[PDB]
Order: structure tokens, then C-alpha cells, then sequence
């Protein structure tokens, strides 16, 4: 899961 | 503190060079040393500071799970016995990770939070709140506590930005975004994860025939970051 | 020094712990820390020192490099005057890049090279001494005195290299591609620059059918970056 | 010029 990279 | 001698503007203009040298460090450093000038941080200075102190984290979050993993495969069956420095060095990377956030999180008590009434800062910072909460829970075994204050923070950052954004505001888009992400990873619901970035990016969709040119890139990127996540998930 | 209680077996795992978090900072302290400890390095010790400074010094290059360019745009004919900010921070960040090589060329004067009699640490060690002075001399505007002692101690690597290693020992062939960067970039001699990658080159692919399986991928990478330096400078 | 990076 992604969070703003 | 190490900043005090220097004016505010030089502080501002300092991080915005560190910025474009990578040098995310000095770059917290400055902005820190800014918002201890006492005075509220405009919209492009809440920008600087959230992205020096996301970029330090960052790295230390990236160490800190490269040693646990290499700390878990240790304690694995078989695993030949190799001393105490894997544990010892995750440590002090871990330590090192909650100083930074401490300090995120003593700055925004102190008192960014108290002083912001504009949603869009005020929202924006308990969004960081709430991430800064959330960094410490990833790190923490305690746990409970940690957790519950960034679902606090989280919370109270989504009721204002229903309240008073359009859905496509880029930081009410963001904030759904990492609170998805906490449901998912950190507080054991994937469900509300995926109806929370579900919910968001459908009304996000109705909402974008008025969305901005200047928004339009960051709020396209949150967006498709919650269709990935989406589509990982389900 | 802080890593005086530690171990040095424990010092050379928490490097390589470092190395993998590319927590570079981190590995060059544990690795100034097993040097002090006062016993010669093994091979695979000096590439853990090596790569660790190399990898700090590296990002403040860039980061110094960066503002550099910042600042002499700022004394262009048309550029509007923005204060001391520019110049105080590259002095800043120049000041932190001086300081790492003088740490670096103390550990090598105490006492790597005074205690380095086989050819592949000597010229390791030497190597390192003409790589950072030649970065002390990238910052440097007494550049004189700091150029002539990166060619000497590029020169006396290259004396022992050539009577002691065969053409494609990696040593070797990563000595001469600095010593010709050296050259063209710092003492404004691109013809000896240009001659010495050539010689090198020629003479490695003459010796390749002796090289080992173990250290074809390290030279044969270095002899395609003599040829990419020869392709851009000629 | 590239030195290794
Ligand atoms: C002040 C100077 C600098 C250069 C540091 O600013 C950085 C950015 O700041 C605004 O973007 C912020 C912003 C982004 C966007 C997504 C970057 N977008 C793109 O990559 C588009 C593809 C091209 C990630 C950041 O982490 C930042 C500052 C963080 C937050 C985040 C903050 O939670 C507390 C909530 C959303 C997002 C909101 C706040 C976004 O609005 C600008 O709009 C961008 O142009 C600008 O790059
Ligand atoms: C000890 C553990 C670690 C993992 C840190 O070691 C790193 C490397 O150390 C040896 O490589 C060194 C080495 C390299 C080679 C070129 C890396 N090759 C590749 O990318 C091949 C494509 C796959 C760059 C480094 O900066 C290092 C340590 C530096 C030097 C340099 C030192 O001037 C004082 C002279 C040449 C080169 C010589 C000394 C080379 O031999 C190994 O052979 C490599 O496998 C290994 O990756
Ligand atoms: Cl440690
Ligand atoms: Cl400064
Ligand atoms: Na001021
Ligand atoms: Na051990
Ligand atoms: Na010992
Ligand atoms: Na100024």
C-alpha cells in the first residue's frame, strides 16, 4: 500500500 | 535554538536551497527553526516543512525495515546465532526515527495546531499528526495508545475538511489517502480502508469538472494513489 | 571516540548492516571506528570504508555543486541581488565536505598507509589520499598546494601499481580512471588525461585473457567507463 | 567525466 512518495 | 540568530525569511530561503540540493536534513533543520520565529506558516512554508521532515522520516522508515527484516529472518528456525548488533543498530536507527517524529509532533503542538483556524491549515496540520502518530505505531510494540492518537488526529482532520473542502481539494484528498492506508496497515481494517479510498475517489470524480488547473496534478496523483491502492487491495 | 566500546567484529557487521540500509553515514562512523581499533584492514574491510565515505562525500559534492550553480547565476550581470542567504549556505555545506576528507585523509595518515606494505592496500590507501584531496580541490580557490598532493599520491599509487599489478587488477585500472579524470577536470591537462585512459585501456584489453571470473565484472565496468570518458573527451 | 558512481 502506497502513501505519497 | 541553533536557528535563532537567523531571520526568518533567511531560514525560509535556506530551506527552499536545501530543498534543491537534497539536503533534507538542514532542510527540516530551517524550517523548523522558522515556525520557532512564532508566526503562522503560509501555504507554501506548511509545503517546506512537511516535505523536509517526509523526506528525513522517509529514509529512517526505509533503514528501520530493511534491519527488521534482517532482525526476523535471525530469529527464524534455523538461523545461526549472530549476536546482539542486528537488534542493537534496528535500535538505534528506531530511536533515531521517534526523536524526528517527537520533534514533528512537539511542533505541531507547539503550536501550529492551537494557532491554525483556516481549515486549510488547520486540516493539513493533523493530517501530519496523524502521520507522525502513525510512523511511531509502525516502530512501536504502547501500541494501542500510539494508534488510537493517530485515529484522533486523523478523525478530527477528516470532519473539517467534509465539512469545509470540495473533494477534490488536494490535502482533504491526501489526508483520506494516508487514513485509508492506516485502516489497512496499522489498525487492522482493511474494510474501512477500502470503503474510505473507495468513497473518496468516486465523489472526488463527480466533483472534478471543478477542479482547478493549479490543483489539477497533485489531486490526479492522490487520485490514482487511491486507485492503486484500490486495486492492491481488492 | 564514540565506537571505542564496541567490538570491532561488531563494527564491521554494523557497517555492512549500514551498506545494505544505505545508511552511509552510519557505516563510515562504524568504519572509522574499526580502523581506530589500530589493526590493518582485510580486502573486504578497506572496500567497506571506501564505500562508505564515498557515498557521503559523494552526496555533499552534489549538494555543493547544486548551490555552486545557485550562487554563480546570483553574480550574472541581470541578477537580482538576494543577500548573503546563497553564499552562507554553500560555505556551509562546503565547510561539512572539508571537513569529511580531513577526517578521511587522517585515518589514512593514521596510520593505513604507514602500515600498508602489500600492493593492493598500498595502492588502495594512496588511491583514496589522491581521490580526496582531489575533492578538497573541487571546493578550493591554496588549491595549488592541494592539487600537488593529490598528484602526488595518485603518482606514487600508479609507480607501485604498474610494478606490482597485472593490467586489469580493478585497483589498478579504478586508480588510473581517476588519475585521468584528475587530469582533465582539476589540472587542466587533457591530453594527459586522454593519453593515460588510452594506455590504460589498450593495455587491459591485451591482459583480459588473464583475468579472473571474480573480478571481470569490476574491471571490465571500469574499462567501459575509461571508454566513456575517452568518448567524451575525444 | 565519470568517475564510478
Ligand atoms: C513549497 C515548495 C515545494 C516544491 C516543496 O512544494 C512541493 C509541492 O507542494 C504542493 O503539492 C502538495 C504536496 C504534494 C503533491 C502531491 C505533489 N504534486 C505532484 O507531484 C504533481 C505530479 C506533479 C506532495 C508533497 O509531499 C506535498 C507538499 C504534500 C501534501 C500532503 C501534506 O499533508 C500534510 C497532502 C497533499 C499534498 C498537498 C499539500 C499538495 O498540494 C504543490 O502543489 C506542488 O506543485 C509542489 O511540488
Ligand atoms: C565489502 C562489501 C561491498 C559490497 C561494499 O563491496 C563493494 C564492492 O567491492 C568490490 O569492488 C570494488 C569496488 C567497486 C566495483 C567497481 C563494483 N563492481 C560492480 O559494480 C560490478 C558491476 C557489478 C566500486 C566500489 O566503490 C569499490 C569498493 C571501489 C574500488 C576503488 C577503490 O579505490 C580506493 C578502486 C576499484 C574498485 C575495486 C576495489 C573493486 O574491486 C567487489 O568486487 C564488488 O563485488 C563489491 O560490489
Ligand atoms: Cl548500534
Ligand atoms: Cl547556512
Ligand atoms: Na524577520
Ligand atoms: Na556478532
Ligand atoms: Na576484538
Ligand atoms: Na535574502
Amino acid at each position: 500500500s502506497n502513501t505519497l512518495r | 535554538g541553533a536557528m535563532g540568530s537567523m531571520e526568518r525569511a533567511s531560514l525560509i530561503q535556506k530551506a527552499k536551497l536545501a530543498e534543491q540540493a537534497e539536503r533534507y536534513e538542514d532542510m527540516a533543520a530551517f524550517m523548523k527553526g522558522a515556525v520557532e520565529k512564532g508566526e503562522e506558516l503560509s501555504c507554501e512554508e506548511r509545503n517546506l516543512l512537511s516535505v523536509a521532515y517526509k523526506n528525513v522520516v522517509g529514509g529512517q522508515r526505509a533503514a528501520w525495515r530493511v534491519l527488521s527484516s534482517i532482525e526476523q529472518k535471525s530469529n527464524e528456525e534455523g538461523s545461526e546465532e549472530k549476536g546482539p548488533e542486528v537488534r542493537e543498530y534496528r535500535e538505534k536507527v528506531e530511536t533515531e526515527l521517534q526523536g524526528v517524529c517527537d520533534t514533528v509532533l512537539g511542533l505541531l503542538d507547539s503550536h501550529l495546531i492551537k494557532e491554525a483556524g483556516d481549515a486549510e491549515s488547520r486540516v493539513f496540520y493533523l493530517k501530519m499528526k496523524g502521520d507522525y502518530y502513525r510512523y511511531l505505531a509502525e516502530v512501536a510494540t504502547d501500541k494501542k495508545r500510539i494508534i488510537d492518537s493517530a485515529r484522533s488526529a486523523y478523525q478530527e482532520a477528516m470532519d473539517i475538511s467534509k465539512k469545509e473542502m470540495p473533494p477534490t481539494n488536494p490535502i482533504r484528498l491526501g489526508l483520506a489517502l494516508n487514513f485509508s492506508v492506516f485502516h489497512y496497515e496499522i489498525a487492522n481494517s482493511p474494510e474501512e480502508a477500502i470503503s474510505l479510498a473507495k468513497t473518496t475517489f468516486d465523489e472526488a470524480m463527480a466533483d472534478l469538472h471543478t477542479l482547478s488547473e493549479d490543483s489539477y496534478k497533485d489531486s490526479t496523483l492522490i487520485m490514482q494513489l487511491l486507485r492503486d491502492n484500490l486495486t492492491l487491495w481488492t
